[PDB]
């Protein structure tokens, strides 16, 4: 007849989805010039095997991680990390060297003058973001990646899906406007945008920004996105996602200055930054880590993720289309599942032995 | 904990694209131990075959902690599988005596166990675990019934 | 390493106190396997069932210096059982077959073991296991001796 | 016959004690506000099992861990953690905001003056406490707990049963008489006490301190207590046993200030202290770890730890009676164990089987 | 993964130093079962009879990734010595059922791979795990063959 | 007949190098007083076996870690930590505590005045050695070892062995002559030799410096070496290393300090250096980890490690010979292995028990 038993499966086909409440996993991006490791620069094991579809249809317990522009997944944008040189000419200001690469974007207060959404909640520990320039500014060609905690973090998920802020700065031009009139303008300038990191790369970039009061950036430090989940749960940070982002663009490498001149009789400063090189970059995960990348969906009143003909990757590099999300996945622990015989469960093939052995007789 | 899987034949990436066909299936409905074998073999052979953890990558961890809790849940999966009771035809995977009640184990808190959940709806795996372990002593199962042994003789 | 026990049927806390009663007379005399059996069922059914490692804790674990020398001790621990010969009616643990010699080894040092001491006058856990290591090969003991092959004839 | 056979539980139902040699474990507080990490306000998995009796007798092989009055365990007592914010008033110093949690008890030097007993041996490395207030003191109504180093550490059991020291400061209010007469008070003064925990729960608490000199607090640092044993073995810090400690009770949060004004022509200082406000806290392991509670009585001379009427506990709460002691204690790992059989060891039941099948036919 | 080998009756040096002598032949040819069971048995003895982890040293460690890495290198050897199939009469180590077919694997490969290399000569651990695998089904070994029981008959 | 059939060995009596890819291994040294931890006073736990010889031919993928005079293996060489008290006298410049240790030795710049070649290359996060001299130098007696990251890194080998470099800095006396004449001697001078450590242990020591310049100390910082290899592989650093080469001979503890006279009317500076206090010490490694000391010759063509006659040791002390070089090693992983039989494979013993069973009959 027939005879169904549970059945454990220790290293089944499957896959789940990697999630907030996970530690950070390991990203490796091939270039320890511009980028900090871990460091590998070797290709896929299996470069043929990846891209290849599949249909997906899981459950969760706690907020996937995901990347891109859909509901529950974080959107990319440039972040600009930019390194100051004081000079003691009258007539400059500062020598810049900036890096722009495409990082989690922060979500915007569309009412209070288009600024980042910002919370205090959940201050980790960690050395404060430098509020000052240093004089002594050695080894400026290599920059230096180091840590550092936000006055305040930026909000880039608050909606049903949970809620993820950053503690990790970030950097934007401004003006020191808190002693000025009201002419002083109080809005935050980025010096680049996404259109610097894919149009026209091999192609000279210039970006000029004009004012009667002093260029500030703020907030300092060569920090990259460290976000954690606050709501419903409370997960810790995750430094690693920002690597998946930063290889699916170029990074651009810029240098400048501001430079001080006189209009009407008035201080007039102007920060020039020129770019003509970029990077390339490749971040991979590896196994049992991997990535589905195409149209997620996340839904939170079930908590289900689905995706037809999504591809299953393990590395990001720069002609990876936005189009798509990223899912991170993990192989899946073993499993529980009935399983159907055509004869009863047997411990050892001692009766059959026997049996055998005296049909032979 | 960490591996380059390059001289296997088959990558991750590859046996979890292959095997979501099956896994239709095995979502949709009870399969036979046939469809379940094939369905997982590819899987077990990968996770059999890996030489050893790559220093390139492993000394590079900064951050062990997901490391660790991977490596713990591990070693709970081989210390609750050295204790199971498994069909001697089966070496693939664990087939335990237990005999699945539909009633007390209705379909779709499988395919909520398949699919990854752990909701109200969801199958208990502690119980299960419970049950199975309850009922897989080897002074219960390692003896053939009395029907084998008469029909022997 | 981290579990909340929530599904199961008996915690750690009860699984520890009715056992202890039994666990008095145990550390009084050698027992019957059916006594130890009875004493130990309960804690090896509640570390058969644990179903994951609990994220919730995990993840917030700062100093894994414990975590890791529990998981080793545990590794280790699996490590020897996976190589020792245990009798075929007893699940739940090993019966080795290495013959209790009370002239070798007097019961205070078995008492003195139970109570988790290391002393001089402790039963001493690597030379015990180098004996039945060394006797239990299974060139030696899978094999039944003349007297029940005899006894089938 | 009888055939006794060596036997391996991998899990026994057994437990052993936790010792100074363990490195730290894991305690679970239930209030992030109050108590850093790691957090976890959910009741026990198994709540209806808490208390249940057990008669203990176990031996050792390094000093136990455990609280409460009793030799070898460490003695609670009420430690303050006071944050000071300057004023800039003529009249005012500063303002206060304290925390009073029952921790660990240091020994007193009767003979000197009541001061703690202090050991400069095996100074760890880190952040020494500071000796000065920083002026911006921002984010003051959350505490914000570091660890630091003290100048010296204290002694908090020195006897047969072992010597711990704790390098963590202790906070009490003093006088610098360093250039005082000798009229100027050398004896420090504790601004708490163990009943503000306990008695009059929700009836306001104040406290007053008046003097001729300025009322200066030290040792500096919102830091707990991390005991180690140094004699006769040398162990890891334990910055956890605080946190079971400071369940015990309510924790109370007073609020308060030093205050200048004129007495006799001479300048005459008052600390004000007040609190209305107390908060509940719950502290728990989890398993394999667990807590006997009831009267540990711990032998040193034959290293055994025996308890009658004790009770398995995982959590602590602010109902816990000092009267009874804490040991931690955690599942015993496998152990090996004559068992008698009546027949001979056998591999497999194939000889079994083979009878049963001569005897069918 | 930190012992104190003190209480056992030949340490690391000794089984190293007196198992170099017979390991020169080893790496020469193709030894019989009794000669290599012979050079290994004190190795394997010596590490199924440590007792427990020592927590002197072990509490002292700061740098947990080389012990992390060590016992995830343990881990996996334990995942997948539990599901290879041994012959019965070795229980030291475990001898499949996978013929060595010396056109495949050429003896050069073998001493490479005694000797710890990973180069482009050594023999491919991976791809020979994953034949072993394939080879050593429950199905294809466990049944004796029709020639051993046509000779019981 | 014959039957070959591969077999799985999990504890095979063979050993591998360790590599400069491992993650640093431990070493266990006896006197905290002078070494930092970990700490083990204890004899090795089988005294008996230590020396045993053993002929060693293995291979390797990375570089292995080889301590001694020959290619492939880093030379040891004095190193002095020194601590410099400033004194308020106006012809005292500093009082002096130094400590002269067995260490790894950089290669030199033979053409570049006998300087250290010196590499920039991958600079690790930490805090920077110190460049100015705290005046509050308390605990003046008790060493205390910082790890700080030097200026630049040591160069301690740079051939087709590999490139190891190592950021932890070298203290040497020299002087500051960027603004002085062309007379201003820029060689900077060791204060001790490997004699210092060897000969005439219990005489007693005196170092004398003198010149017309200041005598400055640098690079400063209480630090061990660190080393790691950048090429042709990226590895951790390997601060443990340090451990083993200080316990092959004495340490030396000097006291001293610097002074001032006049002489031709112009400052005149003495450094005076005296000692008549030696420590021994022992360093241990522990299973699975041993030595392998003698004759070890690497040939990184093949990648061979080959000695004839080499000792199998764990712990090394004052009586080591430096002749002999030092292999750190690790029990071997599981091995596969073709072995041979004179029946086929079979699963279990039924076959055999039938036949027996049968014969009996
Ligand atoms: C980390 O991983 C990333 C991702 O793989 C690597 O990035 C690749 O880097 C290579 C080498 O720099 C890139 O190849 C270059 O691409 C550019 C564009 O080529 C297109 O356009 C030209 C137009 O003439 C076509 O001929 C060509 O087919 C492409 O359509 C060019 O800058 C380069 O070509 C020129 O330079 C090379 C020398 O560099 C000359 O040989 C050529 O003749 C020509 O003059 C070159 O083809 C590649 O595109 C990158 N891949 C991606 C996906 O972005 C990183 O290199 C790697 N980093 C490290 C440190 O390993
Ligand atoms: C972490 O875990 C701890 C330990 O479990 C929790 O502490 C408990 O907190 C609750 C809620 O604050 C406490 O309950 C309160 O206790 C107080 C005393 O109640 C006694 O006295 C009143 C007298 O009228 C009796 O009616 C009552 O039966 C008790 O004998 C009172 O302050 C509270 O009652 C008043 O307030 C509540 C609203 O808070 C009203 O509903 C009531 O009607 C009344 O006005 C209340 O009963 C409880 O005692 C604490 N337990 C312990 C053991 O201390 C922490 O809350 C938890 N923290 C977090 C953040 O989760
Ligand atoms: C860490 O581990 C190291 C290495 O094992 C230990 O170092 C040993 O320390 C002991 C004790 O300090 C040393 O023993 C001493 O050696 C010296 C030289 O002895 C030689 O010369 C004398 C000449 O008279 C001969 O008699 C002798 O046989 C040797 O040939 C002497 O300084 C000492 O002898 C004098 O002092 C002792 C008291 O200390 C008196 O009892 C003696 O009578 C005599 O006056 C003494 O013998 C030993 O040599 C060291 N070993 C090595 C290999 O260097 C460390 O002690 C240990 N550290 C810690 C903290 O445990
Ligand atoms: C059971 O043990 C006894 C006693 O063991 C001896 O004493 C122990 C404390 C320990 O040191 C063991 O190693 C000792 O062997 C054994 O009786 C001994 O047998 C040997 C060999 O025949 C003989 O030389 C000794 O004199 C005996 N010692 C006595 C009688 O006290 C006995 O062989 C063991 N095995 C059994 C009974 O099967
Ligand atoms: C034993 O091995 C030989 C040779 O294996 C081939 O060469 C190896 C170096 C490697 O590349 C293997 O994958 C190759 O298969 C086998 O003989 C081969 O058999 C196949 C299939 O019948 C045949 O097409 C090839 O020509 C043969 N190659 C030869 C003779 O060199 C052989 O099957 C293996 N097994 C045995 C004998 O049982
Ligand atoms: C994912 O599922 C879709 C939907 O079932 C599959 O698309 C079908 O593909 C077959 C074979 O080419 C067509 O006959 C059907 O018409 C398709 N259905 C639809 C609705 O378009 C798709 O093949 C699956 N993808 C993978 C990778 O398994
Ligand atoms: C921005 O422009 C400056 C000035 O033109 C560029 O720096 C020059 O780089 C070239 C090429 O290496 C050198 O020959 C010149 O000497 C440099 N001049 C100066 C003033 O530095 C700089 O590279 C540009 N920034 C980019 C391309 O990112
Ligand atoms: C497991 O992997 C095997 C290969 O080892 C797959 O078998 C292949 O299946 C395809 C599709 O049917 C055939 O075209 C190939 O010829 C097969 N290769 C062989 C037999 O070597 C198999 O489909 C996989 N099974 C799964 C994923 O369930
Ligand atoms: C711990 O041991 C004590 C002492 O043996 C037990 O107390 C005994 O309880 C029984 C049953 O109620 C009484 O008949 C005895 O008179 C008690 N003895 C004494 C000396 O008072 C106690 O029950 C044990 N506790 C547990 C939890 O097992
Ligand atoms: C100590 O007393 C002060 C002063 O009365 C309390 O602060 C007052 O709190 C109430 C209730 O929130 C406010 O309405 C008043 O404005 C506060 N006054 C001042 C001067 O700040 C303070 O809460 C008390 N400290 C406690 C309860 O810990
Ligand atoms: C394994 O260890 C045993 C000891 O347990 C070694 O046996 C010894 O061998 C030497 C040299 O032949 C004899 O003199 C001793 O009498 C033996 N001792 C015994 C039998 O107790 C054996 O050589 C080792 N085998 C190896 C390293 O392969
Ligand atoms: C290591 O190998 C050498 C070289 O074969 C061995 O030295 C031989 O020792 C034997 C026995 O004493 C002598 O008969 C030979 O003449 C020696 N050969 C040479 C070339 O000198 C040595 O014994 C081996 N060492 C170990 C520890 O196994
Ligand atoms: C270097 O010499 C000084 C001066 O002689 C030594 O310091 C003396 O040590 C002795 C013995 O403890 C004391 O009695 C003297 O009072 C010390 N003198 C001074 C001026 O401090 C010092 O110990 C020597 N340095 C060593 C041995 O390392
Ligand atoms: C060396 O002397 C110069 C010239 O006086 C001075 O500027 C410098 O600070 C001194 N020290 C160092 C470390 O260069």
């Amino acid at each position: 007849a027939n005879y169904t038993y549970w059945a454990y499966v220790p290293f089944p086909p499957l896959i789940r989805a990697v999630t907030w409440m996970d530690n950070p996993i390991e990203v490796y991006v091939n270039d320890s010039v511009w980028v900090p490791g871990p460091i590998d620069d070797r290709c896929p094991a299996k470069p043929e095997e990846e891209g290849m579809m599949i249909n997906i249809s899981i459950g969760y317990r706690y907020p996937p991680i995901c990347l891109g522009r859909a509901p529950g997944c974080l959107m990319p944008a440039v972040q600009n990390w930019l390194v100051e040189v004081p000079t003691v000419s009258p007539i400059s200001r500062f020598t810049y060297h900036m890096v722009s690469g495409m990082s989690l974007r922060p979500r915007v207060n569309y009412l209070q003058d288009f600024s980042y959404q910002r919370s205090l909640k959940f201050r980790p520990k960690g050395k404060p973001c430098p509020k000052e320039i240093p004089k002594e500014s050695k080894n400026t060609e290599v920059l230096v990646w180091e840590e550092c905690v936000a006055n305040s973090a930026v909000i880039l998920q608050n909606n049903e899906f949970g809620t993820i802020i950053d503690w990790a700065p970030r950097g934007q031009f401004y003006h020191n406007c808190s002693g000025q009139t009201q002419s002083c303008p109080s809005a935050q300038v980025s010096p680049a945008v996404d259109s610097d990191l894919t149009e026209s790369l091999d192609k000279h970039k210039h970006k000029k920004l004009q004012s009667f009061y002093p260029w500030e950036w703020g907030e300092k430090g060569i920090s990259t996105p460290r976000p954690k989940i606050i709501s419903p749960v409370s997960g810790p940070e995750h430094p690693e996602l920002w690597r998946l982002t930063v290889a699916s663009h170029h990074i651009r490498i810029w240098s400048g200055n501001q430079t001080l001149e006189t209009r009407d009789r008035k201080p007039f400063y102007t920060v020039d930054l020129n770019s003509s090189l970029t990077v390339p970059l490749q971040s991979c995960v590896k196994p049992p880590y991997m990535l589905v990348v195409g149209n997620i969906v996340i839904k939170p009143d079930s908590q289900t993720i689905t995706c037809e003909n999504c591809r299953l990757l393990t590395c990001i590099d720069s002609t990876f289309n936005w189009q798509h999300r990223i899912l991170l996945v993990r192989a899946r622990e073993g499993v529980w599942i009935p399983v159907s015989m055509d004869r009863p469960w047997e411990a050892s093939p001692s009766i059959h032995i026997l049996t055998e052995v005296l049909k032979g007789v | 904990f960490i591996f380059t899987l390059i001289a296997v034949i088959m990558g991750l990436i590859a046996v979890t694209a292959t095997a979501a066909v099956a896994g239709v299936a095995l979502h949709s409905s009870v399969q036979s131990v046939n469809f379940v074998n094939d369905w997982q073999k590819n899987s077990t052979r990968l996770w059999n075959s890996q030489s050893s953890i790559d220093q390139k990558l492993a000394n590079q961890i900064n951050d062990l902690r997901q490391t660790v809790i991977w490596m713990g849940d591990r070693l709970m999966s081989l210390e609750h599988r050295f204790q199971l009771q498994c069909d001697w035809n089966t070496s693939d995977f664990c087939i335990t005596p237990q005999i699945y009640n539909e009633s007390e184990h209705h379909w779709d808190m499988v395919r909520r166990h398949l699919q990854g959940r752990e909701d109200n709806l969801t199958l208990d795996i502690s119980k299960l675990k419970e049950q199975i372990f309850e009922a897989s002593k080897a002074h219960l199962n390692l003896v053939p019934g009395t029907e084998a042994i008469a029909g022997v003789a």
